[PDB]
DNA sequence: CATCCGTGAGTCGAG
DNA sequence: TATAATGGGAGCTGTCACGGATG
């Protein structure tokens, strides 16, 4: 759906490609890890905030 | 379900210490696990043994005479195991204090100072606890911390 | 600020004496440190 | 409890940091009680027992491995025995593949659990072997494991008074000339921080 | 050559 | 002062130009 909605531009295609990780779990965890360090990352604690 | 990434990711966050002096204390408390009703009883039992071995030797040192090397050593270990149990219970219900210390925020006294004084009441609380009555520790604590 | 420090300095005394676990004692100490810090130079470290 | 003058710590360049060759960020995690700091080590006593200490650590490392390879064996036994048990029931061969991948998942976990122990046991022995003043041990459980095992061999403290200790056992005259030697060397970036 | 933190940014008076 | 009670809560918004430590 990322390819669908923002595919008309090369700058977004270059973004999804340079994208480090994939996966709904791995994204939430990633953002959680950069927002509040010092706290245990549950899959239910990154979905919540 | 449990990836190696998360397992490395979890220790990375936990290990790094935040800048907020309030947060850094919270994270410290969350380490020790909450206590089972009968787990509480156990520690109570030990502290009683521990607290009592101490009162024995205390009046003995003043009057003079002391136990043999076999008795004193065995006596002494209870005094340590007791003073270790006491420290465990305090670390357990250390959350309890911070629970009812948030409620006196913004009253001309700082949060941390509230939590400390809070803990300070918790220390007295565990001392005069009694496990003869089947009441959990949480109820004879609250009245002491407040 | 002075009243802040002495309150935390004294509370340390009572805690050390009572034989508090290290988690409590240290929390005081840390606080004592920010309290002397806040009095000498406020806002320098952390929030004022 | 001793407490450090914020004028010398947070003022940049961090005068205390420069004095003890301690990092400005590492200094933080110490003074404000987020990370222990090694204060002094009996290197000799470490040496004169280093042979025996190695053997001891080793035995634990073996006995950990021995359980692993044993634990794994019994699961491999029951993995092959169950796959045949569901074969004697006449289940679909695809329904056995679920049981197959199940075992291989269980064995992997076992190995990883053990391996984490062995890595911890590695991180412990490595840390004790290479221990010295002005080292930060931010990981607590390690430090607790570090004291419980080799607490006789070093002096670890935390907070403003540990840094007090470090200043006491600071040799000015020695640390001075040591800087002058790095200055006598042409190496720029390291002469910068030594100047 | 470009970022991040800490420190500058006229005077008197008035309320 | 014995029912049982167990991890906070507001964030602050629109500078500007510079040196020093880091890159």
């Amino acid at each position: 759906q990322i390819v669908e909605r923002f595919g008309f531009s090369e700058i977004m295609r270059s973004t999804l490609e340079k994208d480090n990780t994939v996966g709904t779990d791995e994204a939430l965890l990633d953002i959680y890890r950069k927002l509040r360090p010092g706290e245990p990352p549950t899959k239910e604690s990154a979905q919540t905030l | 379900d449990e990836s190696e990434a998360l397992r490395q990711a979890r220790k990375d966050a936990e290990l790094t210490a935040s800048a907020d002096s309030v947060r850094a204390y919270l994270k410290q408390i969350g380490k020790v696990a909450l206590l089972n009703a009968e787990e509480e009883v156990e520690l109570a039992k030990r502290i009683e043994a521990g607290l009592y071995a101490t009162q024995l030797m205390t009046e003995l040192s003043e009057r003079g005479e002391k136990l043999p090397a076999a008795q004193r050593r065995d006596m002494m270990w209870i005094c340590r195991d007791g003073d270790r149990a006491k420290n465990h219970l305090l670390e357990a219900n250390l959350r309890l204090v911070v629970s009812l210390a948030k409620r006196y925020t913004g009253r001309g006294m700082a949060f941390l100072d509230l939590i400390q004084e809070g803990n300070l009441g918790l220390i007295r609380a565990v001392e005069k606890f009694d496990y003869t009555k089947g009441y959990k520790f949480s109820t004879y604590a609250t009245w002491w911390i407040r | 600020l002075y009243r802040r420090v002495i309150n935390r300095n004294n509370r340390l005394k009572r805690l050390i004496d009572l034989g508090a676990p290290e988690i409590i004692v240290n929390n005081e100490k840390r606080m004592l440190q920010e309290s002397v810090d806040a009095l000498f130079d406020n806002g320098r470290r952390g929030r004022p | 409890a001793p407490v450090t003058h914020i004028w010398y710590f947070k003022g940049v360049p961090s005068r205390l940091g420069y004095l003890l060759d301690l990092a400005p960020k590492d200094l933080e995690k110490i003074i404000y009680f987020a990370a222990y700091v090694i204060t002094s080590v009996d290197e000799e006593m470490r040496h004169n027992e280093l042979s025996t200490l190695e053997a001891e650590m080793a035995v634990e490392r073996k006995a950990v491995e021995d359980q692993r390879d044993g634990e794994l064996e019994a699961r491999a036994q029951k993995l092959e025995a169950d796959l045949a048990e569901l074969e004697a029931e006449g289940a679909k061969a695809d329904a056995r593949r679920k049981v197959r991948d199940g075992g291989e998942r269980e064995m992997r976990q076992i190995r990883d659990r053990a391996q984490r122990e062995l890595d911890r046991l590695e991180d412990i022995w490595s840390t004790f072997t290479k221990l010295a003043p002005k080292q930060l041990i931010v990981d607590e459980n390690l430090y607790r494991e570090l004291v419980d095992r080799y607490g006789e061999y070093f002096t670890g403290a935390m907070g403003a008074e540990s840094i007090q200790k470090l200043i006491e056992n600071f040799d000015i005259d020695a640390e001075a000339e040591s800087l002058r030697d790095v200055i006598r060397n042409g190496k720029g970036q390291k002469k910068l921080r030594a100047l």
